[PDB]
């Protein structure tokens, strides 16, 4: 007799979830402001 | 009584023998009416005191 009719085939397994990145590093920070202003000259006396 | 140059004073000096700092520009006894008292400078005490 002719033999039994072979099985479809099986589905296939399930994937696997992908995870999430860290955080960037934070910016760079700005240097301080530009110098000291040009010194006064200074006024006066100052005598009572 | 004490006055202030500087900003960074942890405490307010106190004005230096024969210099004198008044309350206030107007409730002065005797100063020249050319100044006034902001606070950061101890005036010279005037002749005869």
């Amino acid at each position: 007799p002719p033999p039994t009719s072979p099985p479809p085939s099986p589905p296939p397994s399930p994937p696997p979830p992908r995870p999430p990145p860290p955080p960037p590093p934070p910016p760079s920070p700005p240097p301080p402001n530009r110098s000291p202003p040009p010194p006064p000259p200074a006024s006066s006396a100052i005598n009572p | 009584g004490y006055y202030t140059d500087v900003d960074g004073l942890p405490i307010q000096l106190p004005c230096k023998p024969g210099t004198f700092m008044p309350f206030d520009t107007a409730t002065a006894n005797l100063l020249d009416t050319g100044l006034t008292v902001d606070g950061t400078q101890c005036y010279t005490c005037q002749t005869g005191t």
